[PDB]
């Protein structure tokens, strides 16, 4: 996935 | 990559140790809301994909026993571990029904050169209880 | 060769040294809000994340109350030790 | 609110 | 209403507890040198968590310590994370 | 949110204490190679937007009373707090060059009730030294 | 390399 600010 | 593989046909399993009642010689006290905890846990494990299977009132030779057993067997086709312990405690410490036993000696089972089918896979351990007897007051 | 402590996380309820608080009828904090948490996002945050927000809300939401003055109105900050080298998502 |  | 006092706090040891933690005369130690690398390249972008996960992956991977004694040969380290953070931590915006 | 409010005046203050040199009675060694770490974390630490501030060999009381004066100053305007320890050290220890002083006080000066102005703010603490004397020989 |  990969996190969003 | 940067993420944990899940591409297998398990998710992994995962132990609960739900220790409520206590032998007198401990002093111990039963651990109402322990079973209230043991089963949303049971639940959400569940639901994630996990095979759990939850232990009750253990002793320390079989939470031991549990954990060292559980690393002995064949985790290739899972992607990972989990172990939950519910319990009373001490700082590095755990309790099992009948007296105490160190946390370290249950996860060290898993360390890679004593669990080849769980190497290069993340082990979780889950563990409710306290740790010492100093309070937090919480401040503003 | 691979260190043989790596790949473990533990999510300790409580800092050591401390308590953990339980209620009879709703069970302990920490459990309680990991279960939140997870039943509402275990599937789409990472490991990380999620017990995080478990952090906050068990440092937050809760608050002790007994008769003693000396047990009243505590807190309590969950630990979460980690020797993990890559990202954790339970799912896809 | 007991402690474990 | 109220607030942990022990909250907030995050912990990032070269090692676990009860081992060693290596460093060169020459380059430094594998810790420092590779949270910096990890640092120049990702500061300002990725979560510390996930600064911090990829400094553990290359201590663990990348060094292995050489010297001539079967005790100190070829030895391994991983670094601990220890979190009490409420919320995610980003250094920039 | 989920995220800690970094629009502040500054991001924070970024102390390390670089120890190399220690007291021929500690028993303790040169380290050398410590001096190349600290300039890499000061550079690194400083393009973050850290203010940092490097010490050197400091004594025990040196390292308690510089943290405990940090803890002290108004840290309204900040974002975070970060420290550095780049020393000699045993479990739950670190070294100066005076002899041996615990993590735990260097870092309790922080805690939320003494240290109002960085409250419900990150306190990170980086920390090189060693916590025993184990060897991970590793596997595969 | 040596230890700290």
């Amino acid at each position: 996935q990969g996190h969003g600010e | 990559t940067y993420q944990y593989n899940m591409n297998f046909e398990k998710l992994g399993k995962c132990i609960i140790i739900n220790n409520k009642n206590f032998d007198k010689v401990t002093g111990m006290g039963v651990r109402n809301g322990t079973d209230k905890d043991a089963e949303a846990l049971f639940k959400c494990f569940r639901s994630l994909g996990f095979d759990v299977i939850v232990y009750n009132d253990c002793s320390c030779a079989k939470m031991q026993d549990l954990l060292k057993k559980a690393s002995e067997e064949d985790h290739t086709n899972a992607a990972c571990f989990a172990c939950i312990l519910l319990s009373h405690g001490e700082e590095n410490v755990i309790y099992g029904k009948d007296g105490v036993t160190p946390i370290k000696d249950l996860t060290a089972h898993f360390r890679g050169d004593r669990c080849k089918t769980l190497l290069e896979k993340p082990k979780l351990f889950f563990i409710q209880a306290c740790r010492g007897t100093e309070l937090d007051d919480g401040i503003q | 060769k691979i260190p043989v402590e790596a790949d473990f996380l533990f999510a300790y309820s409580t800092v050591p040294g401390y308590y953990s608080w339980r209620s009879p009828g709703r069970g302990s904090w920490f459990v309680q809000a990991l279960c939140s948490i997870l039943e509402e996002h275990g599937k789409d945050l990472e490991i990380m994340q999620i017990l995080t927000r478990v952090n906050d809300r068990v440092a937050r939401h809760f608050e002790s109350q007994s008769d003693d003055p000396h047990f009243h109105e505590k807190k309590q900050i969950p630990c979460v030790v980690s020797m993990l080298t890559k990202e954790l998502y339970f799912s896809q | 609110w007991e402690h474990x």
